[PDB]
């Protein structure tokens, strides 16, 4: 059972930045698409490197992914009074070359 | 009395293979949803295995137990020809499966318009004609078995014939099977979803796994024999002990009995069809 | 006077029998169903087969083929 959990949470007022972390733990053959959700899409990265963001993000955010250690990050910028409800971690994983593609969520974070 | 129990063990194995292959054929024949060009190839492989296990292997076991041919020269030629034909057809019908799966993985969206039933059956007919040409052809142009004692049943002792048969019947199709399966492996390692859908991707990655198991077992069973026989016929002094050279022979022919075990123990629909056929 | 002693892709290792020997032969021993184990050589008298071996003795030069 692959496990992905939130990280980098805390408390801060608007104007400051954050850096959430999320890495895969368990039996994984490889990871294909990873990203964060707010339910709603805010960012996503494919295994190739194609970065995507939500329309509500006017280039505000920068989602980064490392192909080496199966980890994703999301650098925050310019907090808004009404842009923090919940932040999930969504990944699609395969446990073997001859098995179906699956996906998993995270716990959640708030500020 | 080593003869009687050895014969009983062999006969048990041959009957088990016969029932397994009949069951494999019936599981596809009696099911409407299993009728696909990629399942007709499995049925063809099962038909070759059934012929080998029900017409060839009983006489091979009797001939091993006795140590001589007890059915005259006329049946010797027929038995050898049928043996070679079935062995070549089996491997070439596995190669055609390899090609079919490679096409179905590399081009999963155009596959229904590339491998049509017309073309699939044309491929089956071409495989069987090629098997006839490769197998029964050389048996006439290379001094159809020479012995002159009515108890010897010895296919061509000529080194040239064994080179052609080994090459044509094992080492040419093995190259195609291995090359095609490697490409299937490489493609499946890079593509997130094979045909854009999760159900189709799963049903394509499961069939590839079953094909890999079939190919691995085939190579494992049949490689020692085709390593040990040609070297024996190439270097006369490198004759191995007969005990090991008997094991490799029967190990190779055990595949015709193992394969129907591979099919249901890897797929879930084949197992259900096996149950539905056995219950009746 | 010369009898074959081995056959392979590289050719035939034909040798010359010594005196006394006058006929060649070719034993043929069962190993596995379609494969036999041939053993050629010289002989003064044709060997007696044992355990279903098939010895074919002959007189002419390179006759045990």
């Amino acid at each position: 059972q692959v496990q992905l959990q939130e990280s980098g949470g805390g408390l801060v007022q608007a104007g400051e930045s954050l850096r959430l972390s999320c890495a895969a733990s368990g039996t994984i053959f490889r990871l294909y698409d990873m990203g964060w959700y707010r339910r709603e899409l805010v960012a996503s990265i494919t295994s190739g490197g194609s970065t995507k963001y939500g329309d509500s993000v006017k280039g505000r955010f920068t989602i980064s992914r490392d192909n080496a250690k199966n980890t994703v990050y999301l650098q925050m910028s310019s907090l808004k009074p009404e842009d923090t409800a919940v932040y999930y971690c969504n990944a699609e994983y395969r446990t073997g070359i001859w098995e179906e593609l699956l996906d998993g969520w995270g716990q959640g974070t708030q500020v | 009395s080593k003869a009687i129990l050895l014969g009983v063990i062999l006969g048990g194995l041959i009957l088990f293979g016969v029932l397994g292959n009949i069951l494999v054929i019936l599981s596809v024949a009696c099911h409407r949803h299993l009728h696909s060009v990629t399942h007709y190839y499995i049925v063809n492989l099962a038909v070759a295995d059934l012929l080998l296990t029900s017409t060839v292997l009983p006489f091979s076991a009797i001939f091993e137990v006795l140590g001589y041919w007890a059915f005259g020269r006329v049946f010797c030629n027929i038995w050898a020809a049928v043996d070679v034909l079935c062995c070549t057809a089996r491997i070439w019908g596995l190669c055609i499966i390899s090609i079919d799966r490679y096409i179905g993985v590399s081009y999963p969206l155009r596959y229904p318009t590339i491998v049509t039933q017309r073309r699939g059956l044309m491929a089956l007919l071409c495989v069987w004609a090629l098997s006839l040409v490769i197998s029964i052809g050389p048996l006439f142009g290379w001094r159809q078995p020479a012995p002159e004692d009515e108890t010897i049943c010895q296919i061509n002792e000529e080194p040239g014939y064994v080179l052609f048969s080994a090459l044509g019947s094992f080492y040419l199709p093995l190259a195609i099977i291995l090359v095609m399966y490697c490409r299937v492996y490489v493609v499946a390692k890079r593509v997130r979803l094979l045909s854009g859908s999760r159900e189709k991707d799963r049903n394509l990655r499961k069939a590839a796994k079953t094909l890999g198991i079939v190919v691995g077992c085939f190579v494992l069973c049949w490689l020692p024999f085709f390593l040990v026989m040609p070297i024996g016929s190439f270097f006369p002094d490198f004759k191995p002990s007969e005990t090991v050279f008997k094991i490799v022979f029967w190990l190779g022919y055990l595949n015709s009995c193992i394969n129907p075990i591979i099919y249901p123990c890897s797929s879930q629909e084949f197992k259900k069809a096996f149950q539905n056929v056995l219950r009746i | 006077l010369t009898c074959v002693t081995s056959k392979s892709i590289f050719g035939i290792t034909t040798e010359d029998c010594p005196d006394g020997q006058n006929l060649c032969f070719k034993r043929r021993h069962y190993v596995v169903p379609k494969i036999y184990d041939s053993t050629r050589g010289c002989a003064a008298t044709c060997p007696i087969p044992e355990n279903y071996d098939s010895i074919h003795c002959c007189k002419t030069d390179k006759c045990n083929e």
